[PDB]
């Protein structure tokens, strides 16, 4: 039930049913894989299944976060012992950033944390770009130029 | 050994299926054109179109005086350090210009010279001349290989 | 008063059509209690464990064969899940299956006016079955999608 902002009871009943199904299915696949390993047959590892809940979201960015975690659980090596994973009603748990995301800088932040930088003529152009981009890297920037409005 | 350590690092840093991310084509001596073609076909079969060509393979050279240098050593140094670069450039250029993107990076050395400024480097004329030849090849093929393919 | 089964929250093998609808029934019981609170009808749920019967013995043997385990391991496990001992016919304390009379006494408790202040609660006639009530978490950190490779 990606459906949100209304509250659902059929959603809860579906969540309980699917969670029980996932639990019993994981147990089935696990013991089946041990049976196969005892038989020595090269068989696929146990089926790993999980559930992602969304109704418990009041915000807009819940769908993208849920899709990102869906891809994360699908593609990576990550395992989660619990079957049901709810989404917090307000995404104020890891900074904010909307789409965080990764694009246009993640290789950049933290490279110059702890430094102090004074740049001259940073009103616009290359000076503004270097000041801003180094500021995102974690240093403290001291923008000096003539026109006050462009600086602010 | 290098591949094992690299894949260990990749597995540690969170990547998945390291065995499909680092392949080896050892036993390919840069001094043979046929071995260069074999390396090209192996890389094409393994990963398809190749974007980055990091030509780093290079030996010290004859390690003698110019007046004590046999011509066969001169030819071997030119083949290993200069000819192979254009050979691999020729074999890898068609794909990069077909897909509209590409980059070849040749490992030069400071002791070979610079534009409008040469640098002596005794006992080692072959290395210097070959290295400056690599630099010249890059600086002159930048025009014709562009804008699809970079050279540096 | 609805009689559900405790195995709706345990590792209960080979019986999805038996376990899933009962968990859905528990959720329906909670929601129906909420809705019928307004109209003034009391709703109560009971969780009887493995009750003394021939059918449950056949069920345990079936689980034993389907798991590929010797007979009695299912009984030993679910009896280990208990905490309580009751005096047997000879007065000795042992771990044994709860009887139908206990469930009937609890049900007549819930039905009668003596249980007026109870609404949507759950009582377990289980001799102390210790099972995980639920397995739930929340996703409080954003996804790291840079290292994810989904080729092929």
């Amino acid at each position: 039930n990606g459906a949100d902002q209304n509250g659902n009871v059929y959603g809860r009943i579906q969540s309980a049913a699917i969670g029980q199904l996932i639990r019993v299915w994981r147990h089935e696949a696990e013991l089946d894989y041990q049976r196969a390993s005892a038989a020595g047959d090269h068989v696929l590892p146990p089926v790993w299944a999980n559930q992602i809940v969304r109704f418990a979201n009041r915000s807009l960015e819940g769908l993208e976060f849920a899709c990102a975690w869906t891809a994360q659980l699908l593609h990576s090596q990550r395992h989660i012992n619990e079957i049901t994973l709810n989404i917090p009603a307000n995404i104020s748990a890891t900074t904010g950033a909307r789409s965080a995301s990764v694009g246009w800088a993640e290789s950049l932040i933290g490279l110059h944390l702890g430094k102090v930088a004074l740049i001259t003529g940073g009103s616009a152009g290359i000076g503004g770009q270097i000041g801003r981009l180094l500021a995102l890297s974690g240093a403290r920037v001291m923008l000096a130029a003539r026109d006050r409005h462009k600086l602010e | 050994q290098m591949q094992a350590m690299i894949q260990s690092e990749l597995a540690e840093v969170g990547y998945t299926d390291v065995e499909d991310r680092v392949h080896i084509a050892p036993g390919c001596d840069v001094s043979s054109e046929a071995q260069l073609a074999d390396l090209v076909e192996r890389t094409l079969s393994a990963f398809g179109t190749v974007d980055y060509l990091i030509n780093n393979a290079g030996i010290a050279g004859v390690e003698e005086m110019v007046i004590d240098m046999p011509v066969e050593g001169w030819r071997h140094t030119l083949f290993a350090n200069l000819i192979s670069n254009y050979s691999l450039m020729r074999k890898l250029a068609p794909l990069m210009k077909k897909q509209g993107s590409g980059y070849i990076l040749n490992v030069s050395s400071y002791f070979g010279g610079e534009k409008d400024a040469a640098i002596p480097y005794p006992n080692r004329a072959d290395y210097a001349v070959s290295k400056a030849g690599q630099r010249a090849m890059a600086e002159v093929f930048a025009r014709f290989l562009g804008p699809e393919i970079q050279i540096n | 008063i609805n009689v559900s089964t405790i195995f709706s929250r345990a590792e209960y093998y080979g019986r999805i059509p038996y376990v899933t609808p009962k968990a859905a029934l528990n959720a329906l019981s909670q929601l129906a209690a909420r809705e019928l609170g307004a109209r003034g009808i009391r709703v109560n749920t009971i969780f009887p464990g493995p009750i003394e019967s021939d059918r449950i013995r056949t069920v345990f043997q079936r689980m034993d064969q389907l798991k590929g385990r010797p007979e009695g391991d299912t009984a030993h496990h679910f009896l280990n899940t208990m905490r309580l001992c009751r005096a047997n016919d000879q007065g000795a304390l042992e771990r044994r299956f709860p009887s139908v009379g206990d469930v009937a006494d609890a049900a007549v408790f819930l039905a009668s006016a003596e249980s007026a202040a109870l609404s949507g609660e759950t009582i377990e006639v289980t001799h102390g079955m210790e099972l995980p009530a639920c397995s739930e978490t929340s996703l409080l950190a954003r996804t790291d999608l840079r290292t994810i490779d989904a080729s092929g």
